[PDB]
């Protein structure tokens, strides 16, 4: 799990 | 409605009133095009219509982390290609500088990696560099993370040698949030407090198409006015309502960012301030 990622 | 006219002049009158204390700026590649750095999605001039020399599955792979870890050479080639001769912030950057100097700037959330906000004089506390920076670079091994300065990165990039870490021999990547990478924790820390107290959203030079950055426009209180300064409308479905008969707070000024910031500064009574600031700072830079 991680912090929200960069997404198109 | 807090604005008395859905126009640039109404926004200026609101900013002069005492309710408007905290302004958040959300900026993108559009506020740097007039500085020589192209944007991504504008026709012919944008980067996405200049990436056939690099043969890619999709144009965004040159900025996606898995493809970078497997094929880093296209990215560093584009890096050597686009590295500008000069780093001069635009009228829009110095408009944000003026917002800081007058105690109006709560925060600037930027998608840009060119450090031009910093060079304009916005300090770290003022900035949320949501997608990182080109300024520093790190080894991609999470157990190593050896840091390297921009000088080493420039030697390796212009020597056309793919940067490798002198400890792991692993790849060395500039501190940019590629697609598929997590945004910095500072982004989520600032977001929780900033958008409860914001009196004005100033969106400039962005197509609002990358997440979760774009969702920021809907985190403000529903009464908070929002001004878009952009060549084209953006952020329409929260969601920017410019045209509808229900519109009450969103204003779009379609044109150059620099021209809109000149116009808003004049409406505010800051025209000469902004002109002198730009001259003095571009002079100190050209030295
Ligand atoms: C999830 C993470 C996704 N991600 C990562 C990155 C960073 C990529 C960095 C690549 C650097 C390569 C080396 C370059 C070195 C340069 C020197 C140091 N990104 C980036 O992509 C997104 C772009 O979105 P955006 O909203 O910022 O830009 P668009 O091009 O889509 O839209 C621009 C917008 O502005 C209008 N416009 C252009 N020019 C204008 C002027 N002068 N005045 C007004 N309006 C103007 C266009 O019409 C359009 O609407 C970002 O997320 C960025 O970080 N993504
Ligand atoms: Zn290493």
């Amino acid at each position: 799990e991680a912090l929200p990622k960069a997404t198109g | 409605r807090l604005l008395d006219e859905l126009t640039l002049e109404g926004v200026a009158r609101y900013m002069q009133s005492e309710r408007c204390r905290r302004v958040i700026c959300l900026v993108g590649a559009g506020i740097s095009t007039s500085a020589g750095i192209p944007d991504f999605r504008s026709p012919s001039t944008g980067l996405y219509d200049n990436l056939e020399k690099y043969h890619l599955p999709y144009p965004e792979a040159i900025f996606e982390i898995s493809y970078f870890k497997k094929h880093p050479e296209p990215f560093f080639a584009l890096a050597k290609e686009l590295y500008p001769g000069q780093f001069k912030p635009t009228i829009c950057h110095y408009f944000m500088r003026l917002l800081k100097d007058k105690g109006l700037l709560l925060r600037c959330y930027t998608q840009n990696i060119d450090t031009l906000e910093r060079i304009a004089g916005l300090e770290q506390e003022d900035l949320v560099e949501a997608h990182g920076t080109f300024y520093t670079s790190h080894c991609v091994s999470a157990s190593c993370r050896h840091e390297y300065p921009l000088s080493w990165m420039k030697e390796k990039i212009f020597s056309e040698v793919t940067p490798k870490c002198e400890d792991c021999q692993s790849l060395v990547k500039p501190d940019i949030v590629f697609f598929g990478e997590s945004l910095p924790a500072r982004f989520f820390s600032c977001m929780q407090s900033d958008f409860l107290k914001v009196d004005l959203l100033l969106v400039m030079g962005t197509s609002l198409q990358v997440q979760p950055f774009a969702s920021l426009i809907s985190k403000a209180p529903l009464s908070t006015p929002r001004l878009l300064i952009n060549k084209e409308k953006a952020g329409q479905s929260g969601g920017m309502d410019f045209d509808s008969k229900k519109a009450y707070r969103d204003v779009a000024w379609l044109g150059e960012c620099d021209q809109g910031c000149l116009a808003l500064a004049e409406l505010l009574g800051w025209k000469k301030e902004l002109e002198d600031l730009v001259r003095r700072e571009h002079a100190s830079i050209d030295a």
